[PDB]
């Protein structure tokens, strides 16, 4: 699972050192850097085995609740029955193989309110208060003796979308525990280039392609307060779409520019269309 | 680079918004004056009582309060853990209007250049409103309240709050604030002046009728009936009486404060307003140029192209009542 | 925020000063263009020869050169150490006009944003003028040369030098310079435009006579015969012909570049110019509004108050000759 990751090798090692220590990482950054992909591959790195079972991924939304996450009382035909969630069940597998590393992926964690979801468990999931000693009876626990303890093997990864203007303030509960990590777009990198060079891409088109995007990313990142640095465009669109072996060229490029990036500029630039028209022309013209 | 004494400016703002002793305050700068009004203004409200607007709340509680929503209750199975999804009406002061006050005060406290006593009193009140929630204010927040359900009094302080927010700039520190140099810019000062008179004249000149009059050019063009290309022309104010009609165009110019050449470029607008405007009554047509000066007031009359035109000034910085006296004297002479 | 292509701007400046292929230069920004003219412009002079003005020099030398001043010689006793106080005429190129060129070039080299080749050539010339003395330039230096003894050619580059000096701002470094964003400001751009036409029309419209006409108001005031308070009114240009007279008022507005509401506030001046102006000949009276646009040109006619008025535009950025074609077409139609 480490053959072609466009991100520099430095950060992906930094995370692995950070992850084994803090155990609760946040990967920020614009959409289209494969936050799911890098994290999904990173999960295999920490295990070292390209095995899916230890890894699970869930997408948070505002209505995501403790009931789905951990424990709930769904009805059967006649009467209500306690139903284990994802995380609760997930840990039961991890307890079997404490030697091995089990990993939980949480996409778009910022959107939901974590507190209602984790509830009691939010204390435990931090690296320090782990093991049998910190075990607690659950909210729905009929008997106090049954307890839940976060094993050390667990490593939790969170993905947060920087792009939204709608964002105002990061949740406090998130900040106290997790180690925030910012993912640069990395549009100008060797592995992305050499991947493109291995595919039917001439260097001029590469240099043309890399040159224009950097100037665009700098422009938006430059006006930091009006628009965050995380608004700057990613690279993931250019990766996919070449599965058929199509040559990447200005003919192919112009569709992705106009189809995918153009509305993104429209949302980012809702003030001046001439300013939009200025940058769209330079990409191809 | 002379400017108006700051205390006098507050009076024209009052007429602009259409709703006192300021000798007490010793801070000449505006924000000291303006805060004292707001800080005292809130206190006037609290004595009578602040606005309490019933906010309906739909939340999950362990019992019946108000009206139960059967659907969300069964779908969430809240009966099982002894809870209901119920709608009820908590009574708060947390409305948009009142939230603006506290959030506005935060900036007021944060302002770097301010009287300490004023900041002391404001910080007290900031604490005295615990329930209300702080906000990061925008004009859209003020925009939503243009409906104006609130009392006549509330709209006054909010109008004050609008002036502060728009005229607030961060200063030496990232958090702290520094007040805008409002007087130095002519356009807003002029736009104040143009609006000042329109609302003022309604108060005092009950004898006359005061209207802003839209005009259509006398032109016809074979190209377009629209005449969109032509400038939009809307009088600053028109003050019509049965015996005589009269138009005023007033603007603030920096050159005029120097007592030399004279800046009357706005006059060029005036004749064309007189021309396209045609009275059915045919009583009379008159025009006035009025400007603000500091030292003295001088009044002239003109008979140019069959039109009766006046140039006049007022010595702002003299005294507000004598200033009020002067204006009534001014309009009376020319109107006659 | 669209602006004119920079190459076209140079042409109007030329007419403004009243005295070519720029395809060669690849630097679109103005200072690249402007320097290439100056750097090449000096070279044109040197081929014919630069101005040499006899500066009389009174100095102490060991012998007779020119005219001896007997008094300073005896009073200083310079005869004893074999010297005389003598007046003679060294021939230099060190005049104010030529000194300005070298001093101007220093700023040109110091400019941070500039073509390297241009800077290379300029640094060569800077060395090639050793005798001439560097200076710290002021407008008063240019002021002293308004007498204009120099040739018609010298006045061109100096006019260029004036533009650079006034439009020079220090940039990133204390020493280095950075060019002014001339196009963005409307007032100077408009003042260019107003002056551009006046000198232009004299060239091409030899058929008509071109004059700026001062006017006196038709008003009389019992207060003052002077009417100093009234605005000074001087036409931008008047282009009189025996069959018809015609006044033009042209200004640069930012709003008009957007193709909506239209900014024609200057029009208010126009009618009053028509009114106070009275022709003895009584051939006709006409007015024109002309503005610069980027994309396209649109022409309209109006018959408002017994006056014949046109609104028209030019698509600057098209091409200078076709632009030159368009203007001659424009004035011809309306003039007729
Ligand atoms: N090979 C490779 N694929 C990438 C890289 N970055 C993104 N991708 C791919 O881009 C596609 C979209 O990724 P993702 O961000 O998860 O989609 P999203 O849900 O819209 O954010 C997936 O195929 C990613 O694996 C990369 O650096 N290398």
């Amino acid at each position: 699972a480490l053959n072609d990751l466009f991100i520099p090798e430095t950060t992906i090692e930094t995370i692995l050192k950070r992850l084994t220590i803090k155990k609760n990482i946040i990967l920020q950054g614009p959409p289209g850097v494969g936050k799911t992909f890098v994290a999904r591959r990173l999960a295999y790195l920490l295990t070292g085995e390209k095995a899916p079972q230890r890894v699970n991924m869930v997408q948070f939304h505002q209505s995501y609740s403790y009931e789905d996450f951990i424990q709930g009382y769904r009805p059967n035909g006649v009467g209500f029955r306690r139903k284990d969630g994802i995380f609760y069940n997930f840990c039961q597998q991890a307890k079997e193989q404490p030697e091995k590393k089990y990993i939980f992926i949480i996409d778009e964690i910022n959107r939901a309110n974590l507190s209602k979801v984790f509830g009691e468990v939010m204390m435990l999931m931090e690296h320090d208060k782990r093991g049998e000693n910190w075990s607690v009876p659950l909210t729905y626990s009929e008997n106090d003796e049954e307890r839940f303890y976060v094993p050390e093997n667990v490593y939790i990864i969170g993905l947060m979308n920087t792009a939204d203007r709608s964002l105002a303030v990061v949740d406090y509960a998130l900040r106290r525990r997790f180690s925030f990590i910012d993912i640069e777009p990395g549009f100008d990198t060797p592995q992305f280039r050499n991947f493109l060079l291995n595919k039917k891409a001439e260097p001029s088109f590469v240099e043309s392609l890399c040159q224009k995007m950097n100037e665009l990313n700098q422009e938006i990142s430059k006006e930091a307060t009006i628009l965050g640095k995380g608004f700057r465009i990613g690279h993931s669109y250019f990766c996919c779409g070449l599965e058929d072996g199509t040559s990447p060229d200005t003919q192919w490029l112009n569709e992705i520019v106009m189809t995918d990036i153009a509305p993104l500029l429209e949302e980012y630039f809702f003030d001046d269309p001439y300013k939009q028209q200025k940058w769209t022309n330079k990409l191809l013209g | 680079q002379p400017v108006i004494p700051v205390r006098n400016i507050y009076y024209m703002l009052t007429y602009a918004w259409g709703y006192a002793n300021l000798e007490a305050i010793p801070g000449n700068n505006l924000l000291d004056i303006l805060g004292y009004v707001l800080n005292k203004g809130v206190l006037q409200l609290s004595r009578r009582g602040l606005e309490l607007d019933y906010n309906p709340n739909t939340e999950i509680i362990p019992g019946i309060k108000g009206r139960i929503e059967f659907a969300k209750t069964i779908r969430g199975f809240h009966l099982n853990h002894g809870k209901t999804v119920s709608t009820f009406d908590m009574l708060n002061e947390d409305t948009l209007a009142n939230r603006i006050i506290k959030s506005t005060l935060a900036i007021l406290i944060k302002h770097e250049k301010l009287n300490s006593t004023i900041r002391d009193e404001a910080r007290s009140l900031y604490r005295k409103l615990p329930g209300i929630s702080t906000l990061h204010l925008t004009p859209q927040h003020f925009s939503y309240l243009n409906g104006g359900k609130n009392t006549r009094y509330y709209k006054f302080v909010i109008s004050v709050c609008k002036f502060i927010v728009n005229n607030s700039i961060p200063g030496q520190n990232k958090g702290h604030y520094r007040f805008y140099d409002f007087e130095r810019n002519e356009k807003e000062m002029s736009l104040l002046y143009q609006k000042f008179l329109y609302e003022f004249c309604r108060r005092e000149l009950t004898s006359a009728n005061t209207t802003r009059s839209y005009l259509k050019w006398d032109a016809s063009s074979i190209s377009d009936q629209s005449l969109n290309l032509l400038p939009r022309m809307e009088t600053d104010i028109t003050i019509r009486s049965s015996e005589k009609i009269l138009i005023v165009d007033a603007k603030y110019y920096k050159s005029i404060f120097s007592r030399e050449k004279f800046h009357s470029q706005n006059l060029y607008q005036l004749m064309n307003y007189l021309w396209s405007l045609k009275p059915e009554n045919g009583e009379n047509i008159g025009g006035l140029l009025i400007y603000p000066h500091v030292d003295t007031a001088v009044k002239h009359r003109y008979k140019i192209n069959g039109f009766d035109i006046g140039l006049c000034t007022v010595n702002l910085g003299q005294e507000w009542p004598c200033i009020h006296q002067e204006l009534l004297d001014i309009f009376d002479e020319y109107l006659k």
